[PDB]
C-alpha cells in the first residue's frame, strides 16, 4: 500500500520468476542512490567578486536561498519538482580566498523573510559568521525552519523563507600592485528534508 | 587572561570576558525586574484613536503588525518598536479601549478574524453588514453612561501558525494582520459634544515570541 | 608505472587514486574543484558549466598550507564488472570502453598574489591504484595520449 | 561524508540556532516523501484498443518497458535522470474490461531482450498470464533483473531489457449489436530499485 | 477430481493432474539419463569447416552465439538450436578440432578474447599480427604428422557478466560473441593433397544456463 | 580525513587514502590470480628464430639480458620488457624449442656457461669445437622425425652472484649474459624443405627477482 490503489473484484495472484539476487562481485561500489545521498549534498549558489571599490556596508551579494536551489541544474530538482509542499533546514558555506597581503572583512547573515528596515549595524544578532583575512576564509551557518505557515510552496511561494545577505564589514584595501580582488563562493544544502503532496501538475 | 579572544571563532565567543579585578555587585534593591518582557510589555501601550462625526456610522480598524504601514494608520510609538524586535508572534492579546465626551451612547463592538468578509479597514462608513451577521461572530454591547471603558481579551483565531512583523509585498498584505476590531455607535443624535475613542494594546501571559531580529533604525520609529 | 603494468593486460578493475601536488609559495591563495563525471570517455565533457558540476562528486582543495598533496580516490562505477583495452584494436565500438569516466579540474576561485611572486602555480598529477585486478595477458605498446 | 568533500586548512565550527522541532499538530498527515514512495508507485504505460479485426497471433501492443518509463511525465523521472546506472526488477499490470457477452482471450508475455525468432505458440514458457472473458480481467507479472551487463544505462542503452509483448490468443467475437471493442491498459513499477553514478551531464 | 482446473489461475496451475486410474511405471532400465543437459550436450557437436588454398595463410573465425548469422557462417545444426533455448551463458567450453589430408604441416592456434585487435572474422588472409603479439595471448603449436587432432578448453575471458544468443542490432554485434579462435599454417608448400580442418564444440561441467526461452520456429534451424 | 596528505613526507605516504564513501568490492570470480609473477611469466614467451641454409653447419646464440642489444639479435617483445623491470636475477630457466619443416634430421644441443671457449654469438658457421669437448659439457641428441620439440631446463652456472639487465659499457659486456645454447644439425643433406627453429623462454618457480626498477620508456620496446 503506497498511493495508487487498485480496487478489484476479479483479481488474482501474480506469477514470479526467480527472486532478488545479491551480488557476489559488485559492479559499482558506491552507496546505492537515495534521498539522503541526493537531496542533502552540497550545491553551489552564487559566485561573485569582492572589489575594493565596494564602500562600507555595500552589499556584495544579496541571495534568495530557496528560490535559487530550485532549478533544472541541480539534481535536487528531481524531488522538489514533483512535490508541492516541503519543510526543512538549511546549511551554508561561504568560502573566499584572501592573499595575506590584503586586509578587510565581510559578514554573512541569514535573515528570515526580508531584512526590511532594521539596523545594518545589528546584523550580528542574526545567526552569522565573520570572514577576515587574518583568521579564516570559511564559515558554516546552520539554521532551522522559520516561516509563518506549515510548509513552503514551490509553485507560488508566499515570501522567500531565508533570504541571505552579505555586507562588507570593513573596506578592502591593498598595497601597490597587489591583486585587487578575490573570488567568493556560496554553498547550501537542505537538511532533514521532508516532502508531501505528490502531483503531476508541475508539468 | 580573558581580555583576549578571537570573535571570528564562535566557540570562543561564549567565553566569560574579564579585564580588571572586580567584585560581585551585590543585589538589585527593588524586588520585581523590569527586563522581563511579560512585565515591560505587561504595561499597556498606545494604539490608535478615532472620532465619529455623525450618528449611526460604524468604524473599523485592523490590528496590523506590519512595519510598512506608517502612522496615523499603523502601529505607533512602542508597539511599532516592540513587534519588530522578534520575527513571529502567536497567542491572545489584552485590549483596553477608553470612551470620552458625549454620554448616553449605546455601542456594540465585535471581533472579526482575518480574511472574512468585513468592512474596509481605516474607513468610517455606514455598516454594510447584516445585523444577523454581527452578533454571530460574538460582540459586546456597551453603554457610555455607565462605564466608558472596556478591557477585553482578543482571542487567537487564524489559519496561520503565527504572524510576523517583517514582510514585503505579497506576503505582508496577508500574514501580517492579526484581526479586525470594529465599533458601531447608535443614539449619537446630537452632533455636538464630540464623542471620541482611544485604544490601548497589551500583551498576555499566554503570548510567545520567537527568533530575535535586529531593532529598527531610528528613521523607522514614529509618533502620531 | 601503473601504465606499464596494465599495458600488458586486456582487462582491469579497481580504484585509480590520483594525487594532486601543488607547488605554491605560502603567499598564494586559491581553490580548485575536481569533478568526477562517471560514464565512458567518448562523452562530451566541455559543455558543462561550473554550477552544473557540483552535482557530481567533487572535492574542493585549498592551495595555501602545509599540506600540498590531495589524495582523490575514484570509486569504481561501471555497468560492466571489467573494462577493456581497446587501444590494440583499431577503431571505436559502441559498448566497448576503456575509461570509467572523465575527470575535470575547474578554477573555483581566482588566483591572487602580490607583485613580487610569480602569478601561476604549476600542479603535478600523480597516479596509482588500489584493489587492482587483471587478467588475459598480451603484448602492446601504449602510445602517449596527447591533446 | 556524502560526496562533496571539503579539504581545508582554516576551517571552523558552524553556528547553529535552535534545532529540529517535532510537530505537536501536523500540517500534512501523509508519509514524508522519499524514494520508496516515489520510484515504486504504479505508473501507466500504454493504452490501446482490442478489436475483432485483429486476427489470431496479431500483436495488439508491442511495448518497450524501460524506454517508456523514462519520460518527463512520470515523477520517477526525477531520480533516473540524474543517475547513470541502475538495476532493478519490474512488475506489470494488464487490465481490460470485457462485457460477458463477448468471448476471446489474450496473452501477456515478458520477454527479455527481444523476441527474435522463437515460436509464438511457446510464449507460455516465458513468465505470462492469460486474460479471458470467462475468468479474469487482470494479471500480475513480476520478474527479476536479466541482462548481459552489470546494470542498465539510460543515456545510450545497449538493448532494451524487458520488451513486453501481447498477442491475441483467440479471436475476439461478438453477437449482433454488442460492443465491438474493449479498452486495454498496462501498468508498471520498478522494484527494489538501486541507483549509482551521479552526474550533471544529463543536462 | 484432478481432471478439471483453471489454467488462467497460476496457483492451480501447479496442481498434479489425474484423469484415469494408473500405476507407477516402474523404472528406467538403463542407468544413465539422457535428459540431463550436461549429458546430451556432453556429446560434442558440429561447428564449422574450412580449407586452405595456399601456404602461409592464416584463418580466423569467431564463436558467435547470435541467431542472426546464418550458416555456413554461424552456428549450424544442434548448437544453433541449443544456444537459443536459454537466454544467457557463461563458463568455459571444450573445443576439439580435427585435421585431415596433407602431412608434415606445422601450425599454431591461439585464442583471442572479444574486442581486442584481431584478424577480420570469416576471412582467409595472410596474418597481419606481429609474431610477438601472437604467443603472448597464449598458443599451442601442433604438427599434423603426429596427432592431427586437438582437444583444448577455451577459457572464459570477457568483460560481460554473461553472453546471450537472442539479440537485435546494436547489442547483437557486441555481446553475442564469445571469442575468436585462429589457426595459422606453415610449411604447406605443395598446394596439392588438400589440407582441411573441422571443429567440434562441447559444453563443460562448469558451464551454466539461465532463464529458459522459447525454442526456435522450424524455419530457423538450418544445415550446411 | 584521508583525502589530504603530505607526499613530501614518506611516513605519511603509507597512509590509507579515503575520499568518498565506499563498499568492499566483493571477490574476484575466477580462482587463480593473474598478477602473481610466477603465473604471468609462467606462460612461455618468444625468444628468437633462425634457419639453416646448408648441411653440417652449427648455430649458437647467447641468452643476453642486456637492454642495449636490439632485436632481431636480443630479447624481443615481452622478455625485453620483463627483464628490465627488476635489477637482478638468479636461478634456472625453462627453455622450450620447436622444430619445423624438414624431417629425418639428427641434432645435438648443448649448453655453455658464460666465459668459456665457445662459438661466436649470433654467427652461423661450421663448428670449431672438438667433438670430445661438446659432450663433456653435457648435451641432448634429438631427432626431428619423432619429436620436433624439446622442453629443457637451463641450469644456473655462473661465477656471479646474479645477473642484471640494466648496465652500460664495460659491465654490460660481461655480467649481462646468462649463458649460451647451441644447436648442431647433421644429415640435412637435401637443401630443400627449409628446416627452421624457434625458441621460447619461461621462468621457473626457483627463480628470484630483486629491487624493482622503472619500466621502459615506449621507444625502447620493439618487435621482430
Amino acid at each position: 500500500a503506497s498511493y495508487f490503489t487498485s480496487v478489484d473484484q476479479s483479481s488474482v495472484h501474480t506469477a514470479e520468476v526467480g527472486s532478488h539476487q545479491i551480488e557476489p562481485l559488485k559492479t559499482s561500489v558506491d552507496k546505492p542512490g537515495s534521498k539522503k545521498t541526493q537531496g542533502e549534498k552540497f550545491f553551489l549558489i552564487h559566485s561573485a567578486r569582492w572589489l575594493t571599490t565596494h564602500a562600507l556596508f555595500h552589499e556584495v551579494a544579496k541571495l534568495d536561498v530557496v528560490k535559487l536551489l530550485y532549478n533544472e541544474q541541480f539534481a535536487v530538482q528531481g524531488l522538489l519538482r514533483y512535490h508541492t509542499y516541503a519543510r526543512f533546514g538549511i546549511e551554508i558555506q561561504v568560502q573566499i580566498n584572501p592573499t595575506p597581503f590584503q586586509q578587510g572583512g565581510l559578514i554573512c547573515a541569514m535573515v528570515p523573510g526580508d531584512q526590511s528596515y532594521g539596523s545594518i549595524a545589528s546584523l550580528t544578532v542574526y545567526p552569522h559568521g565573520l570572514l577576515n583575512c587574518n583568521i579564516n576564509n570559511v564559515v558554516r551557518i546552520k539554521v532551522p525552519f522559520i516561516y509563518t505557515r506549515g510548509a513552503y510552496h514551490f509553485k507560488d511561494p508566499q515570501y522567500p523563507v531565508w533570504e541571505l545577505t552579505i555586507r562588507v564589514w570593513s573596506e578592502l584595501n591593498i598595497g601597490t600592485g597587489t591583486s585587487a580582488y578575490t573570488s567568493l563562493n556560496v554553498l547550501a544544502r537542505f537538511t532533514d528534508l521532508e516532502l508531501h503532496g505528490l502531483t503531476p501538475l508541475s508539468t | 587572561v580573558g581580555a583576549i579572544t578571537t570573535i571570528e571563532d564562535p566557540v570562543l565567543a561564549k567565553k566569560v570576558p574579564e579585564t580588571f579585578p572586580e567584585l560581585k555587585p551585590g543585589e538589585s534593591r527593588h524586588t520585581s525586574d523590569h527586563m522581563s518582557i511579560y512585565k515591560f510589555m505587561g504595561r499597556s501601550h498606545f494604539l490608535c484613536t478615532f472620532t465619529f462625526n455623525s450618528n449611526n456610522k460604524e468604524y473599523t480598524f485592523p490590528i496590523t503588525l506590519s512595519s510598512t504601514s506608517n502612522p496615523p494608520h499603523g502601529l505607533p510609538s512602542t508597539l511599532r518598536w516592540f513587534f519588530n524586535l522578534f520575527q513571529l508572534y502567536r497567542g491572545p492579546l489584552d485590549l483596553t479601549i477608553i470612551i470620552t465626551g458625549a454620554t448616553d451612547v449605546d455601542g456594540m463592538a465585535w471581533f472579526t478574524p482575518v480574511g472574512l468578509a468585513v468592512d474596509t479597514p481605516w474607513v468610517e462608513k455606514e455598516s454594510a453588514l447584516q445585523i444577523d451577521y454581527k452578533t454571530a461572530l460574538g460582540a459586546v454591547r456597551f453603554n457610555t453612561r455607565r462605564t466608558g471603558n472596556i478591557q477585553i481579551r482578543l482571542p487567537w483565531y487564524s489559519y496561520l501558525y503565527a504572524v510576523s512583523g517583517a514582510l514585503d509585498g505579497l506576503g505582508d498584505k496577508t500574514d501580517s494582520t492579526f484581526g479586525l476590531v470594529s465599533i458601531q455607535i447608535a443614539n449619537y443624535n446630537h452632533s455636538d459634544e464630540y464623542l471620541s475613542f482611544s485604544c490601548y494594546l497589551s500583551v498576555t501571559e499566554q503570548s510567545e515570541f520567537y527568533f530575535p531580529r535586529a531593532p529598527l533604525n531610528s528613521n523607522a520609529m514614529l509618533s502620531t | 608505472a601503473l601504465a606499464s603494468i596494465c599495458q600488458m593486460f586486456c582487462f582491469w578493475r579497481g580504484d585509480l587514486v590520483f594525487d594532486f601536488q601543488v607547488f605554491p609559495t605560502k603567499y598564494h591563495s586559491g581553490r580548485l574543484l575536481f569533478c568526477f563525471v562517471p560514464g565512458n570517455e567518448l562523452i562530451d565533457v566541455t559543455g558543462i558549466t561550473l554550477k552544473q558540476a557540483t552535482t557530481a562528486p567533487c572535492a574542493v582543495m585549498d592551495i595555501a598550507g602545509v599540506q600540498s598533496t590531495l589524495r582523490f580516490r575514484v570509486p569504481w562505477i561501471s555497468d560492466t564488472p571489467y573494462r577493456v583495452n581497446r587501444y590494440t584494436k583499431e577503431a571505436h565500438q559502441k559498448g566497448e570502453y576503456t575509461a570509467i569516466g572523465k575527470l575535470i579540474v575547474y578554477c573555483y576561485n581566482r588566483l591572487t598574489s602580490p607583485s613580487n611572486v610569480a602569478h601561476h602555480v604549476r600542479v603535478n598529477v600523480y597516479l596509482s591504484a588500489i584493489n587492482l585486478e587483471c587478467f588475459a595477458p598480451l603484448y602492446h605498446a601504449m602510445d602517449v595520449t596527447t591533446q
